[PDB]
């Protein structure tokens, strides 16, 4: 799903891609793919370069370029989302969220979870930490 | 095969130079006489730049061979324009063309 | 050979059978059980004997059949045999041999029988059955007319073919196939059309299209209307001009409107266009080409530049006929879809001469 | 001879009438290369002269008018009428000042004012015949004609005709009242849909219809008209009700950007007051479910509930209802003839009282107009899914997109030839790098773009005529299906048609169907059963016959299909395995159906040894005479096919937690898959050594790959299982420590074909059995 | 991901307007009611009065009859006819402790609006298009049956007498076959898509700012419900006044060539319903309690069962 990127990145990507576009076709060389990411500050080595082209002839087209841009920014946000997800629980922001302050924040979020499952969330997990909570949520 | 026969003389001294535009109120025929084109019916003074080969070769070679305000009858040979195939739909293959032009202004 | 089939040949002209008991008088009395009868195919005119056979070699000893319910060791009529309910078989009255199968399940008189010879009858329809027997009446004349022509097909002249018999027989067929009027009421016009859609599909399926195509191609070879008609003589020579024109009117009356029969000319399209300058019935063939090029759009894009150059050559030798501009107006588009290959073959040929 | 003599010639009138049908039919449906070619034969002035020479006969007047639009005003006509049904409004401040009623409850004039919906310009090109011929040409535009001169002439000929018709003259222009108006309305109607009239011009046109109503002579509607002239009145009036509707939508788009700019500051001030409120905790989260816990789609649904529990103040909740009463009164609901819908509903019904109309076209165009006025609310509703709203910084690329959209719809109606194919590919290749196709996937779905590219794949498949086209279309759909999930939801709906044409190199229509069901539990759960049995019936063919293209290539003969049959199992392994998990309801019905035709399995196990089948493959792959002799080697496809039959059934293995329960159905399947395959056949396959590259590189597509081993390890680790320590250590030294130190040797091409194989297939299975 | 949801003021304003239209139409415009369906049909009927010609309404159903008689294989889905099928249907639903007299005027005003259609030939239009369906259970045969009920609602008599003669002068085999075709394509309770819905019901909100549209999936089990109830409700209303000729017509089309005996065909759907409801018992015969979705399915199947027993007994209410 290519929707996980916001607009201005694609605006920045197309600005970067058209800057190194070969003839305006939207084709670039295999080398220029490395240079254009380092033109965007991203510095992956040839290991992260090699597996991406064979995932998709030396001719990189702009949708074929963009689908690789989705996956490189999908994995990084997938792990940094869950610590800031725990930030709203604890009043301080460290990881010390009291279990008393959970059974009204969890029945009031909008996935329509009733009292039985937020119970079932808890007794199959005092204040619990964050890293056990990112373990008990991802499962 | 660019035969210019005059119809009315112009200035006699002003000639179009290269890198320049012209305005021609032309019309054309075939050797049978059937009028395949005009410009006055479209009420538009047709313009073009000389040298850049926008028109066919028999046209611009006739064009610089005129004076400003002159009226000339041209005769472009088959080999100078639309030689083998001709225009699609309009001009038949190996057709000799007959023109009536007039340099309006601008050299 | 007798066969079986699904539903496609169930409706058509072949699967129509009529019963003929041995007694002459009161033959249309109610048939009862244990009654001897003959079996007639209507289109071929052959008699079923388990093969079908000609009437001249159909004998009461050879072919005489009967309707029995099941083989226990055994004016008008009483109403014995119901419709759709009797479920009775056939066997020979001299042999007792049950006709049964072996998609073409070949029917054979078999002394073992089966559990599947319980077969139910269905009565046909009045307009269809009238259309049936005239096929036999025409094809018996037409193949007689073809081989009558084939006799002197190579031998010049320094039996008599049926000239007057065939002229009247076509003209009834034209009025048989005549399309209904536009001034008719709409609900009845639509009803009469679907009758006509059957009884031209009912002809072109059971032969009668190529059979008409044959008697053209035995006749078209005599382009001199009298000199090459002198292979017959002077008798048939005076009527040669008529018999061609009536023939193309029949064929044009066949494929009018119908899409399915119009695809039957996708193979011999070049057979049609090759006879456009034939100088006899020039309107006739041009009529046939116009009705085929408006019903089935697949015949458009199978046309090359050699065909269009004949049609413009037809217009240049037959005056300013306004029908020729119709067939070129059908050649551009089909079903709201244009053909860019055909829209330039006309233009760079017709227009640029301006003459 | 003079052309007016055709009025009594009556034969060359007809033959010159039917010539005009040939002229309109040749330049028909946007054939614009030939449209210049006719502009020689019938000049520009003599066509404009023939529009008003009243002494022309009957059928020759309706020719020279209809010739004119068919060479000048048709190629632009269809493309703009196509973009009328959709409404794309930008946020300029000119848009921002648009109301329903004009300021001054007096209903405004229809079609008069300012509209802002995007439409492409027309791109006419002037005709010439002395320009030199180049050469494939890109395209030819429609040949031009001066429009600002044309609108004054067309208005004048209408303006006399409504005035001269009141005189009731015995000699009408062109021989009837029918020919006096039908070739002047259908030009004015097609200059009104192209929008080239000024508003003061259509102010005059409103006077010329019924001046008693539309004023800020006798009216045209009161005039007795024959039946066909009523028809063009409907096609004239149908433009006007749409200009009421497109103005209404552009009014509501102007209302919203004034409204949601007022709504965001209300929320962010309310949230900051929520951010400083500590007076409650159990009721605070009931105020916090909306702020960051709900999705923004659910916010607006919750915010807009105050008709008859809303966090909005009474000040900005009433003006919406004040706006809502401004709209129903703008429509036909009085909501307790000086109106357009009052005029039409009078006029159309009175036309039925005039006579018994026989032409079925007019009776459809009447009643469709009449229903449009009475359910004026529902007329607004059905257009609103085609309403979309974009940013004003995106307009400079959006209209560049729409022109590249229009060439496709022009190619919808022409039978495809070898030139416009190169127009279609160059079109599509210019869509997929236009940057707005991605950032608004609702809009691309709203314009029916995903529908349009399907039908041009329909017409080509009906032997393949144009294969280079059909790849780039199905490549576009595969790149379309992963833009948003709901776009994949839409493309899913054409599955049975896509399935009917599974029947080569490059992409395929079937990979469209594969990318329509991937990565989504919703579709995979909703996948039909009848849509499954078609997939195995094409799998029922490949095991019995060969590839006819391969024996045409001079390859050795193999009675089944190691290359063609693998184009279904890669689909079906997306049909039961999603998100790294197996489904249940599809897995329990694919294997019940896969065993009804046991020919669908590979015939070496239908039987020879499974390791022996791959052993039978190594000889025919290493020997070039038994190999296929160029891109297709038979030995590389047989091991690849059995790499597909294995890992499919591994991905239909019921999951472990259902085996811990006593689900007898779920363990019935786990019996069958274990019953089919011997375990020790896998062990010789899992342990066979490979041609490691060193000093030379072997060929990937003719030899053993690590992806052949990757299918087998998934089968044993999902249906057979590693139980005891000895059988763990049984296959351990034989298979992988040969390969591990072969991999540790090269610390290169197949080194990276095997590095990812180890890190994704076996090193998990080791860590499954590490205690 | 439910916690990282961005607020509205962080969004760009054009997307904020987009979800508003999907909301504002959903909560305001769709909810709006109006009664234009009666103030149309009067002036299409009254305008025959002016200063043997057909009425404006009478012209219309003649035109819809003409498009139903042209020979085509399928029946093309016209949106315009469906736009007029419901409007004429709602002309009778306004009338479709009380006194004795006041319900008779509530009855007879329904026979007024029923007369306002079926003297203009509305009875045979709705009889032709069922023969023009030939079994294609699309959206039009939904919208054509709601008109067929609102003419024969309350057990009108002469519309049946306007219908029997039409099936006796035409001998139209093809009606009854299309009747038999729609009968067999009536969904029943399954035991496979039911848990497919239930496994689908385990998801409440989809990732990335999307909502699981529960009406998009809807009821995958027995979405054929209100249609197949409506056909038997139409079929019940053909012998409501115990019109004994239809009791001998619906089992034997004796003028026709081929009988169908819908009475037997009504039995065979009932048997297919009978096992389908019984196997729904055996799934729940082990369970103790019943959840919410289990009853909504079972509420559906008996509501169509009460319709078909009522439609059964009107074949035999007359002796």
């Amino acid at each position: 799903m290519a929707d996980q990127l916001t607009e201005e990145q694609i605006a920045e990507f197309k600005e970067a891609f058209s800057l190194f576009d070969k003839d305006g076709d939207g084709t670039i060389t295999t080398k220029a793919l490395g240079t254009v990411m380092r033109s965007l500050g991203q510095n992956p080595t040839e290991a992260e370069l090699q597996d991406m082209i064979n995932e998709v002839n030396g001719t990189i087209d702009f949708p074929a370029f963009l689908t690789m841009m989705a996956r490189k920014m999908k994995d990084t946000d997938s792990e940094e989302e869950i610590r800031e997800a725990f930030r709203v629980f604890d009043k301080d922001g460290n990881g010390y969220i009291s279990a008393a302050a959970l059974r009204h924040v969890m029945t009031n979020l909008g996935e329509k979870l009733t009292d039985e499952e937020v119970d079932e969330m808890i007794r199959e997990a005092g204040q619990v930490n964050y890293e056990a909570f990112v373990q008990m949520m991802t499962a | 095969g660019v035969e210019i026969e005059t119809i009315s003389p112009g200035d006699g001294r002003t000639f179009p130079k290269k890198g320049q535009t012209c305005v021609v109120h032309y019309t054309g025929m075939l050797q049978n006489g059937k009028k395949f084109d005009s410009s006055r019916d479209r009420n538009k003074p047709f313009k073009f730049r000389i040298g850049k080969q926008e028109v066919i070769k028999g046209f611009e070679e006739g064009a610089a061979q005129m004076s400003l305000g002159q009226r000339a009858k041209l005769t472009c040979t088959p080999d100078v324009a639309y030689g083998a195939t001709g225009h699609p739909g309009v001009i038949p293959p190996n057709a000799t063309l007959i023109f009536d032009v007039e340099l309006l202004n601008l050299e | 050979l007798v066969y079986y089939e699904g539903g496609a040949v169930c409706t058509h002209a072949r699967s129509l059978w009529r019963l003929e008991p041995l007694r002459i008088s009161w033959s249309g009395s109610h048939l009862r059980w244990g009654q001897p009868l003959r079996i007639r195919h209507v289109t071929t005119g052959r008699y079923l004997a388990l093969v079908v056979v000609d009437a001249c070699k159909a004998h009461t000893k050879a072919t005489s059949f009967c309707f029995r319910v099941s083989k226990e060791k055994l004016g008008m009529g009483p109403p014995e045999i119901k419709y759709g309910e009797s479920l009775c078989f056939v066997q020979h009255v001299a042999s007792g041999l049950w006709l049964t199968y072996a998609l073409k399940k070949k029917a054979i008189l078999h002394q073992e029988g089966h559990m599947d010879d319980a077969l139910f009858l269905t009565r046909c329809q009045q307009e269809e059955s009238q259309a049936a027997r005239m096929i036999h009446s025409t094809a018996g004349l037409y193949n007689q007319f073809i081989k009558g022509l084939d006799s002197f097909s190579g031998k010049p002249r320094g039996p008599a073919l049926p000239i007057e018999a065939v002229i009247l027989s076509l003209q009834d067929l034209i009025g048989y196939f005549e399309p209904p009027s536009e001034e008719l009421q709409h609900e009845e016009k639509q009803s009469k059309l679907r009758s006509l859609r059957n009884r031209q599909s009912l002809f072109q399926e059971e032969g009668m299209l190529s059979l008409v195509l044959n008697c053209i191609d035995r006749l078209n070879v005599y382009t001199t209307a009298a000199h090459f008609a002198e292979y017959a003589g002077e008798e048939a020579a005076e009527s040669w001009k008529e018999i061609v024109n009536l023939l193309y009117e029949l064929l044009a009356s066949l494929i009018r409107g119908n899409r399915a029969n119009c695809a039957l000319f996708s193979t011999n399209l070049d057979w049609v266009v090759s006879k456009l300058d034939r100088l006899e019935a020039s309107s006739g063939i041009l009529e046939v080409l116009y009705c085929v090029l408006i019903e089935s759009p697949e015949v458009l894009n199978i046309i090359q530049e050699n065909h269009i150059k004949s049609i413009i050559s037809l217009l240049d030798k037959h005056g300013r006929n306004h029908k020729v501009l119709d067939v070129l107006c059908s050649l551009c588009v089909c079903n709201g879809v244009a053909v860019r290959s055909n829209q330039d073959l006309i233009t760079e040929n017709l227009l640029p001469g301006r003459e | 001879m003079d052309i007016l003599e055709l009025s009594e010639r009556l034969d060359l009138q007809r033959f010159h009438s039917h010539t005009l049908r040939l002229y309109r039919a040749v330049c028909a449906l946007g054939n614009n290369r030939v449209a210049h070619a006719l502009c020689s034969h019938v000049d520009q002035a003599q066509l404009l002269h023939a529009l008003e020479d009243a002494h022309l006969p009957g059928p020759l007047r309706a020719g020279y008018y209809d010739l004119l639009i068919s060479i000048h005003l048709e190629s632009a006509c269809r493309s703009r009428r196509s973009m009328l049904s959709e409404y794309i409004v930008p946020l300029t401040p000119e848009t921002r000042a648009i109301t329903l009623f004009p300021p001054g409850r007096r209903h405004g004039l229809p079609g008069v004012g300012v509209t802002t919906s995007l439409r492409p310009p027309h791109h006419f090109s002037p005709p010439c015949f002395v320009a030199a011929l180049p050469a494939e040409a890109p395209a030819r535009l429609s040949p031009a004609i001066p429009l600002e001169a044309l609108r004054d002439k067309a208005l004048r000929m209408l303006g006399e005709a409504v005035r001269d018709g009141g005189q009731h003259a015995r000699d009408p222009v062109g021989g009837s009242v029918e020919f006096q108006f039908v070739p002047v309305l259908k030009l004015v109607s097609t200059l009104l849909v192209m929008g080239i009239f000024g508003d003061e011009d259509v102010k005059q046109i409103l006077k010329m219809i019924e001046p008693e109503v539309f004023t800020e002579e006798e009216g045209l509607l009161q005039m007795k008209l024959p039946e066909s002239v009523k028809l063009q009145m409907c096609n004239l009036l149908e433009y006007f009700c749409d200009q009421e509707l497109q103005h209404r939508v552009e009014s509501l788009a102007a209302f919203a950007e004034r409204y949601v700019d007022k709504l965001q500051a209300n929320q962010r001030s309310r949230y900051a007051l929520l951010m400083r409120a500590f007076t409650m905790s159990a009721a605070e989260t009931a105020r916090r479910t909306r702020e960051f816990r709900s999705p923004p789609q659910e916010q607006i649904n919750m915010l807009l509930h105050f008709k008859d529990d809303c966090p909005l103040p009474e000040d900005i909740r009433q003006d919406l209802q004040d706006f809502h009463q401004d709209l129903l009164a703008h429509c036909g609901i009085q909501l307790e003839p000086q109106s357009l819908q009052e005029l039409v509903s009078h006029m159309v019904v009175r036309w039925a009282q005039e006579d018994y109309v026989q032409s079925p076209e007019l009776v459809r165009a009447m009643f469709s107009l009449l229903h449009r006025q009475y359910d004026g609310l529902g007329e607004l509703l059905r257009a609103l899914p085609r309403a979309y709203t974009i940013s004003p910084s995106s307009v400079e690329d959006t209209m560049s997109l729409l022109e590249c959209l229009g060439q496709i719809r022009s190619l919808l109606i022409v039978q495809m030839g070898p030139q416009e194919e190169n127009l279609m590919i160059q079109s599509i290749g210019n869509i997929m790098n236009n940057k707005v196709f991605y950032q608004h996937p609702n809009l691309m779905r709203a314009l029916g773009m995903h529908e349009t590219v399907m039908e041009v794949m329909v017409n080509v498949l009906g032997e393949i005529r144009f294969p280079k086209m059909v790849t780039s279309c199905c490549r576009f759909l595969c790149y379309f299906c992963r833009i948003s999930r709901q776009n994949q939801r839409s493309m899913f709906d054409h599955l049975s048609y896509l399935l009917e044409n599974s029947g080569m190199q490059g992409s395929t229509p079937l990979d469209v169907a594969a990318a329509s069901v991937i990565d989504n539990n919703e579709l995979a759960l909703a996948l039909q059963e009848q849509d499954l049995e078609k997939v195995v019936s094409y799998l029922a063919g490949c095991g019995l016959q060969s590839c006819p293209m391969l024996l045409a290539k001079g390859y050795p003969d193999i009675g089944w299909n190691p290359c063609g049959g693998e184009r279904y199992l890669d689909f079906l392994r997306f049909a039961v395995f999603v998100n790294g998990e197996s489904v249940e309801e599809n897995a329990n019905v694919v294997v019940r159906l896969l065993i009804r035709k046991p020919e669908c399995f590979g015939p070496a196990l239908r039987g020879s040894g499974l390791l022996a089948a791959i052993e039978e493959a190594i000889r025919i792959s290493e020997d070039p005479a038994r190999d296929g002799p160029n891109r297709v080697h038979l030995g590389h496809a047989i091991m690849s096919f059995y790499a597909a039959l294995i890992d499919l059934l591994g991905r239909c293995a019921p999951e472990m937690h259902l085996i811990q329960a006593g689900k007898g159905e779920a363990l019935r399947i786990r019996a069958i898959l274990r019953s089919l395959v011997p375990l020790d056949d896998l062990v010789g396959i899992i342990s066979l050594p490979l041609q490691i590259p060193t000093l030379v590189q072997p060929k990937m597509s003719a030899s053993f790959v690590p992806d052949h081993k990757a299918s087998m390890v998934l089968f044993l680790d999902r249906v057979y299982g590693i139980e005891n320590q000895d059988f763990l250590l049984h296959v351990l030294d034989v298979g992988f420590l040969p390969d591990m130190r072969a991999a540790a040797s090269l610390d290169t091409e197949m080194a990276l074909a095997l590095n990812r194989y180890l890190c994704l297939a076996v090193l998990p299975l080791i860590t499954k059995c590490a205690p | 991901a439910c916690f990282r949801m961005t607020p509205l003021y962080n969004l760009p304003t054009h997307r904020a307007c987009n979800m508003f239209l999907e909301s504002y139409k959903a909560a305001w415009i769709l909810t709006e009611d109006h009664s234009f369906e009666d103030r149309m049909i009067d002036d299409l009927s009254k305008a025959g009065e002016q200063e043997k010609k057909p009425d404006p309404l009478h012209q219309l159903v003649l035109h819809f009859s003409r498009t139903a008689l042209t020979e085509k294989s399928k029946l093309d889905e016209d949106y315009l006819y469906m736009a007029y099928a419901d409007i004429m249907a709602k002309s009778c639903h306004l009338e479709e402790e009380v006194s004795f007299e006041e319900k008779e005027m509530e009855k007879q005003r329904l026979l007024y609006q029923q007369s306002r259609l079926h003297t203009r030939g509305a009875a045979e239009m709705v009889l032709q298009m069922i023969s023009a369906c030939k079994g294609e259970t699309g959206a039009m045969v939904s919208s054509t049956l709601k008109l067929g009920i609102s003419i024969l609602n309350g057990g009108n008599a002469e519309v049946q007498q306007k219908m029997l003669d039409y099936l006796k002068d035409k001998k139209e085999v093809g009606f009854f076959q299309s009747i038999q075709a729609l009968m067999q394509t009536c969904s029943v309770l399954d035991l496979n898509a039911f848990e497919r819905q239930n496994k689908a019901e385990g998801l409440g909100m989809v990732n990335e700012d999307g909502t699981v549209i529960n009406r998009q999936n809807g009821e995958k089990v027995m979405a054929d419900d209100e249609f197949t109830q409506d056909l038997f409700r139409f079929l019940q209303l053909l012998c409501e006044g115990h019109n004994n000729d239809f009791q001998n017509y619906l089992r034997t089309q004796t003028g026709n060539t081929t009988t169908i005996n819908i009475i037997i065909c009504t039995v065979d759907y009932l048997l297919r319903l009978q096992e389908s409801i019984s196997d729904f018992y055996w799934y729940y015969s082990g369970k103790d309690v019943i959840e919410e979705q289990g009853k909504r399915n079972f509420s559906k199947a008996m509501s169509v069962a009460k319709q078909v027993f009522n439609s059964l007994t009107e074949y035999i209410q007359g002796p």
